[PDB]
């Protein structure tokens, strides 16, 4: 690989241009660290330009079985095949991968999205129909001779660096937190802090369902109890009363013709040395999201997981280091509005007052 | 299971040849992309060859193109690599791999 060629390979969610088959067909593919399937539109469908026509690729081969994926707000079904893929911005060769071509979907291609397939970059264990459907990144690692690492920067284009870390995409040090389970990119959250004030929740509350780093989720999603605790704390810490209940639950916009008023939100993560922790911090600019200028709240409740989505990933260079079973973080120099950093990272802080494992 | 087991290696002279096998189990072999890779001590891992599940699509590293042929027998759950015109730089543990799993590998030495 050539990592310097990978800088600025993302557009838009955030998507990568990929060429599938012979002759190549160009698709726009969402980068999703929260699933494990390479799946693309296989038929015309409302709210997409393009789709992969398997009949037009001379190298395509059908596996002769289908796959159905169900998530919480929807689903898709596709034929499973294999074909040759090129990534024009990164590698000069093509690779043989598994592919799912979607021929029906329930609530999956929604209006206004600009991708037409998904690239799941998580672990084999999440792959469907099963974990023996070799994931896109497992293929690339083996065939492209690259390290078992990738890293992401989103500038809210962006960068997906397959097979390493690009030094020009960060300043300061990278902080590494252990991967706790290799399915999603599950990490250990030790504490949430608002305006400098810690919530008073048992740290198990933060990992209760599970805390994961997911680029295929837009918002910071928090378990109900944790979400209530945050909203109360942001309300409590903002200079003037600005927000209706409607704003907090995404059901209303907040408008001005307004930023010193709202607090920073910090997430504490266990270092590789479990006695130490580091903090990733977002400023109101990242969670008070521009849509008179109106804004939507960047955080929403979750039943199933604590999801470190784009709201947070936008501030950091995130390094998914599968080879050493850790997820790394550094501040993104691109994450700046009107001259100011919209995120920070600091450490170390002692974990001596926290349970030595916060995951139930 | 995925369980993979390579065999067929040995000590061979320059210009010689070997036929490697990889016996698979614990997954549907006739459904899986299969890959050979190699690593020699003190060197990075090097991709050798990949084959699609039906066997009709094959790709090769430039360093082996023309001298090695990958193939498979789905009914026998076996992957093969026919190695010809072997040279000293082909020395390595050859591993077969699928879905992020690998077998323990087989030793190939090419020498006088
Ligand atoms: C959360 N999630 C799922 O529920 C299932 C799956 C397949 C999925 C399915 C359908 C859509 C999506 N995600 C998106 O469409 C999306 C859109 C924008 C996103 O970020 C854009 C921005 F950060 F705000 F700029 C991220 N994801 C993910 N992947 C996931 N990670």
């Amino acid at each position: 690989a050539n990592f310097l060629a990978m800088v600025d390979n993302l557009q838009g969610g955030y998507y990568l241009e990929m060429l599938i088959g012979t002759p190549p067909q160009k698709l726009q593919i969402l980068v999703d660290t929260g699933s494990s399937n390479f799946a693309v539109a296989g038929t015309p469908h409302s709210y997409i330009d393009t789709y992969f026509d398997t009949e037009r690729s001379s190298t395509y081969r059908s596996k002769g079985f289908d796959v159905t994926v169900k998530y919480t707000q929807g689903s898709w079904t596709g034929f499973v095949g294999e074909d040759l893929v090129t990534i024009p911005k990164g590698f000069n060769t093509s690779f043989l991968v598994n592919i799912a071509t979607i021929f029906e979907s329930e609530n999956f291609f929604l209006p206004g999205i600009k991708w037409n397939g998904i690239l799941g970059l998580a672990y084999a264990t999440l792959a469907k129909p099963s974990s023996s459907l070799e994931t896109f990144f497992d293929s690339l690692v083996t065939q492209a001779n690259i390290p078992n690492v990738f890293s992401m920067q989103m500038c809210g284009g962006g960068s997906l660096v397959l097979g390493g870390i690009e030094p020009s995409l960060y300043k300061g040090d990278i902080w590494y937190t252990p991967i706790k389970e290799e399915w999603y990119y599950q990490i250990e959250i030790l504490k949430l802090e608002i305006g400098g004030q810690s919530l008073n929740l048992d740290c198990r509350e933060y990992n209760a369902d599970k805390a994961i780093v997911d680029s295929g989720t837009t918002l910071l999603r928090l378990p109900q109890k944790v979400f209530d605790a945050v909203v109360e704390a942001v309300a409590r810490a903002s200079l003037i009363p600005e927000f209706s209940d409607g704003f907090w639950t995404g059901s209303q916009l907040a408008c001005w013709t307004p930023w010193s008023y709202f607090p920073k939100i910090s997430i504490y993560l266990r270092d590789e040395n479990s006695s130490r922790s580091f903090r990733i911090t977002i400023l109101p600019q990242l969670y008070i999201q521009p849509m008179y200028e109106c804004y939507r709240f960047g955080i929403s409740p979750s039943t199933n997981a604590l999801v470190i989505g784009a709201t947070v990933m936008e501030g950091f260079y995130v390094i998914f280091d599968r080879a050493q079973k850790r997820v790394g973080f550094a501040a993104s120099p691109c994450a700046e509005i009107a001259g100011a950093a919209v995120s920070e990272i600091s450490g170390p802080f002692s974990t001596e007052d926290v349970a030595s494992n916060c995951v139930p | 299971q995925v369980q993979l087991q390579e065999s067929g290696g040995g000590l061979v002279q320059p210009g010689g040849s070997l036929r490697l096998s990889c016996a698979a189990s614990g997954f549907t072999f006739s459904s899986a992309i299969m890959t050979w890779v190699r690593q020699a001590p003190g060197k990075g891992r090097e991709w050798v060859s990949t084959i699609g599940s039906d066997g009709s699509i094959t790709t090769y590293a430039d360093s082996v193109k023309g001298r090695f042929t990958i193939s498979r027998d789905n009914a026998r759950n076996t992957l093969y690599l026919q190695m010809n015109s072997l040279k000293p730089e082909d020395t390595a543990v050859y591993y077969c791999t699928s879905a992020g799993r690998r077998g323990p590998g087989t030793q190939v030495t090419v020498s006088s």
